[PDB]
RNA sequence: GGGGAUAAGCUCCGUGCGUCGAGAGGGAAACAGCCCAGAUCGCCGGCUAAGGCCCCUAAGCGUGUGCUAAGUGGAAAAGGAU
RNA sequence: AUGGUUUGGCACCUCGAUGUCGGCUCGUCGCAUCCUGGGGCUGGAGCAGGUCCCAAGGGUUGGGCUGUUCGCCCAUUAAAGCGGCACGCGAGCUGGGUUUAGAACGUCGUGAGACAGUUCGGUCUCUAUCCGCCGCGCGCGUCAGAAGCUUGAGGAAACCUGUC
RNA sequence: ACAGGAUAACCGCUGAAAGCAUCUAAGCGGGAAACCUCUUCCAAGACCAGGCUUCUCACCCUCUAGGAGGGAUAAGGCCCCC
């Protein structure tokens, strides 16, 4: 279900994942989940927080 | 590739056309287009020069450019002036004519042998086992020439059967 | 408790995918994809959340290399040597919507929840549908960059 | 066309050839059949002409049948069956309610009659497929006449469906081919064909023109 | 047509050419004519 | 390592070898013995090994640099080949 | 190097039962093809061959001899294929030998007996539950209900050849 | 069977890579009881259940009005008989 969000948000779960610890956020799997088919407009802000804690180059070698 | 890498020279009495990837060449004997591997390009020399253009270096446009080359030279000699393709038949029997378009031949085969001749090819019988064959694009010469060359099977101890002009064909002789 | 979908709250929409010089793999996944609904956050596999996908100018779809004379779809009657011998060329020529719909009946879940899914899926051969009245919506597929 | 025509089966006879020979024929009542329908392909899918040929009394007939009779504009007919043509030059040469009669053969023509075969009831596998009988003899034990093994023995360890053993038999659509026809009746609809048709006195046959030689 | 693993040009005249993967050998004494496979 | 033919899922030894036997879990489709790893119980929590990340099936139809045209990948040699 | 078919090795499955050789009936598959089909080369004049390549659609003797498989023989055809299929097939048949109980011959043993030496006769059970398969029906669905006619996805059948 | 289409092996034409040569990597051709159709039969349980005709196509009740329960029948079918 998180896969499924995260594309429609145009963001693969992976990244969602890692942006989301480099964020250092605490939610787990299942609250994702719930908010994703409940509140699109949470996911969306959660996204946009995974996405601006990402780093400006992904393929850096540090 | 560096054959076609030399300009061919397009003759005064001789129109071309070329739109996108097709060419097209017009002249007294007729028109011809044909459609090239799309990797390779080619320009048309303000000198009255073709120029075949290979977009790369690597396998498709080295093999291509030449290739391109030799088809449109052949088929601006072919409008121009044509080419000729003689055949002879040496054996017993065998009568050849022309009755228009068509062709009927005695090749010995207990039935008669009629070969339909392509659009856009002419031919003409000029001895009763010698003819030629008058054409405009080398391909569809050559196509005919060899579909009638094997109404017959290879003969190798009398040569008999339809042949063409610079052709030989080997000796064998069995003892017993 | 998690969310599990009900039987009627369930969704559905219509999307028309012309197949012209599109690669046959990557067509059939995205398509797979869509129909079994995995797209949707809703997804969950007891009960399909798919879309009825509708597949125009299936006679137009392109493999790599040079499949068009080396592909074998098979088959068996059912007797003894009754095997059948097919290649795409011939598929194409006769029976054009086959090979797509063989393609993604691959795909789909072999179970019987993914035999009915099978069935929200049309393809046909030539650029009309006689289904304009359920004005399916235009679905060029595209990849997340990245 | 592909023309086509019904008709029964009365008996089957032989007639003394100017040829000088003699020849089995039988005889095919062609009734005249009747255009009940038209099949244009722009709007039903297909070429093919609607053919019915009979009597029977009205109370015999259904009611949906009358109607549709009616509708085509034709009188009852006993049964009703419809041949298929190859293009619509022959179609456009039938029209609905269009009486058509055994003038449509001209003498020489090959044919082909077909119709259901004879009744058979259950039949034992030697008769059906042709088997061999065992040793009536040399001490067969209750197997005189039955078919005997079957298949392979663990492998396939199967019987391998379409092997041929015991099964009613007859009674079924088959068609004879290539069937030379010998003379054409005009004033009662007759026709005689060389061979023996399939079929039953009193039975239904459909001829039509030819299919391997024309 | 000898048909072999091992092909190779007999005489000085003989040519080795690719067709369709089947590498097949040719010359004008039709004797020599011979493919691998 | 012996025997066998460097064949057997072969036989006979050594392993302060390992495992099954007497071991559930995941991976190699299936498969005790091969790989990862020791099941006190429960949790609709999180991190990972082997193996994987297009769909069946969870994970990049990822990043950059090259090779391959053989469906090689997805059974094999002596030899042969612009 | 290949195949797993012959002679073989291992003893992993079956000794609270996996019936064995031939014959009969019935077959089914692979192709290293016997003929029929298409080719290359010949030390291929032609006919007639030899050899290798593609090809499994179809067909592929009958008798005498022995239990025979095999094989020889006679005489035909285009040919009289090689194999896999529990050395196909006994819950379909035969029991001719193998394979009990009698007896006998030769041989081994003083012996009783024995001899993958020979010789004569010697009980072959099963009412089909399931799968399977050959046919024929019942129920329901095909979106108001009925009688007809069909199109055709999709299966099946056939596919041989001599002589003049 | 004839015929047709795409092929096997095989035969080719025009062709550079490699001034040549070259049946080929671009193209175009021929090419067999082998495949797909052509011939015959089965065949809409083809659940993707198809298409074309013709006939009966509006009288009720009730429950508690949401839907449902109790009757009316014709087209036709069944049984019955021979
Ligand atoms: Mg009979
Ligand atoms: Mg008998
Ligand atoms: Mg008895
Ligand atoms: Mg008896
Ligand atoms: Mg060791
Ligand atoms: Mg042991
Ligand atoms: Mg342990
Ligand atoms: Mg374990
Ligand atoms: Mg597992
Ligand atoms: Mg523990
Ligand atoms: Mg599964
Ligand atoms: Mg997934
Ligand atoms: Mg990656
Ligand atoms: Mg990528
Ligand atoms: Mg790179
Ligand atoms: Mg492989
Ligand atoms: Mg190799
Ligand atoms: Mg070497
Ligand atoms: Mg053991
Ligand atoms: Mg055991
Ligand atoms: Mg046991
Ligand atoms: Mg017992
Ligand atoms: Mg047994
Ligand atoms: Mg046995
Ligand atoms: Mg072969
Ligand atoms: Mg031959
Ligand atoms: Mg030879
Ligand atoms: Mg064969
Ligand atoms: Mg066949
Ligand atoms: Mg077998
Ligand atoms: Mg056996
Ligand atoms: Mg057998
Ligand atoms: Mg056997
Ligand atoms: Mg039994
Ligand atoms: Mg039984
Ligand atoms: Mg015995
Ligand atoms: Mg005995
Ligand atoms: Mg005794
Ligand atoms: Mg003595
Ligand atoms: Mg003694
Ligand atoms: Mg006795
Ligand atoms: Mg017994
Ligand atoms: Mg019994
Ligand atoms: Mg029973
Ligand atoms: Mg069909
Ligand atoms: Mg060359
Ligand atoms: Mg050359
Ligand atoms: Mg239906
Ligand atoms: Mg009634
Ligand atoms: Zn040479």
């Amino acid at each position: 279900r998180i896969n499924a969000a995260a594309r429609a948000n145009d963001i693969t779960y992976n990244r969602l994942i890692q942006g989301l610890k480099a964020a250092g956020v605490e939610v787990d799997r299942k609250n994702l989940a719930e908010l994703a088919v409940s509140d699109p407009a949470a996911f969306t802000a959660l996204v946009d927080v995974a996405r601006a804690a990402l780093p400006e180059d992904v393929n850096a070698p540090s | 590739s560096r054959i076609g890498k030399q300009p061919v020279p397009v003759p005064s009495g001789v129109d071309v056309t070329i739109n996108g990837q097709n060419l097209s060449v017009k002249g007294p004997k007729g028109t011809l287009t044909l459609d090239v591997a799309e990797p390779i390009s080619v320009s048309r020399a303000e000198d009255g020069a073709i120029v075949v253009t290979r977009p790369d270096d690597e396998r498709r446009s080295r093999s291509l450019h030449g290739l391109s080359r030799t088809l449109i030279a052949n088929l601006v000699t072919g409008v121009t002036e044509g080419y000729t393709q003689k055949m002879e038949i040496f054996g017993v029997g065998y009568r050849v004519q022309l009755k228009g378009q068509n062709l009927e031949f005695a090749l010995g085969y207990s039935h008669p042998v009629l070969i339909e001749a392509p659009e856009g090819i002419t031919f003409a019988v000029e001895s009763p086992t010698k003819f030629s064959v008058s054409g405009i694009d080398k391909q569809k010469v050559g196509q005919i020439s060899a579909v009638i060359r094997r109404l017959r099977r290879p003969d190798p101890y009398k040569g008999k059967g339809v042949r063409y002009e610079g052709e030989q064909i080997r000796r064998k002789v069995g003892k017993t | 408790p998690t969310y599990t979908p009900k039987a009627g709250d369930t969704t559905r929409s219509w999307y028309v995918i012309d197949a012209s010089d599109v690669v046959l793999g990557r067509l059939a996944s995205a398509a797979a994809t869509l129909l079994r609904g995995k797209h949707k956050p809703t997804f969950t596999p007891n009960v399909d959340g798919g879309d009825f996908v509708i597949v125009i100018n299936a006679d137009k779809i392109a493999v790599s290399g040079d499949k068009l004379t080396k592909k074998f779809a098979y088959r068996h009657s059912g007797y003894p040597g009754g095997l059948r011998k097919r290649t795409i060329g011939e598929l194409l020529e006769k029976h054009p919507t086959r090979v797509v719909e063989n393609a993604i009946i691959g795909m789909l879940p072999h179970n019987k929840l993914g035999r009915q899914i099978q069935k929200k899926l049309k393809v046909y051969a030539g650029p009309d549908h006689p289904h304009a009245a359920q004005q399916p919506i235009p679905f060029e597929i595209k990849q997340v960059a990245q | 066309a592909r023309k086509g025509i019904l008709g029964t089966k009365l008996g089957m006879t032989q007639v003394f050839d100017e040829n000088n020979k003699v020849v089995p024929v039988t005889v095919v009542k062609a009734g005249p059949n009747v255009v009940t329908r038209i099949r244009t392909t722009e709007r039903d899918g297909y070429s093919a002409v609607q053919l019915a040929y009979g009597e029977i009394s009205p109370r015999k007939v259904i009611k949906p049948v009358a109607g549709q009779f009616a509708a085509a504009g034709v009188n009852p007919r006993r049964h009703v069956a419809e041949l298929r043509l190859d293009d619509e030059a022959a179609v456009a040469e039938y029209e609905v309610g269009q009486e058509l009669t055994a003038e449509i053969f001209s003498d020489g023509a090959y044919v082909d009659v077909t119709g259901t075969s004879k009744g058979k009831g259950f039949a034992g596998t030697m008769k059906r497929h042709g088997f061999r009988g065992q040793g009536a003899a040399h001490g067969a034990q209750a197997v005189h006449r039955r078919p005997g093994s079957i298949g392979g023995c663990a492998t396939p360890g199967r019987v391998f469906k379409g092997t041929r053993m015991s099964g009613r038999m007859g009674n079924d659509r088959v068609t004879t081919q290539n069937l030379k026809v010998h003379k054409v009746d005009a004033e009662n609809g007759v026709l005689l064909i060389k061979g023996a048709i399939p079929g039953r006195n009193g039975g239904l046959v459909v001829v039509r023109s030819a299919i391997k030689r024309g | 047509m000898k048909v072999n693993p091992s092909v190779k040009p007999i005489c000085d005249k003989c040519r080795v050419i690719r067709r369709h993967g089947r590498v097949m050998v040719i010359c004008s004494d039709p004797r020599h004519k011979q493919r691998q496979g």
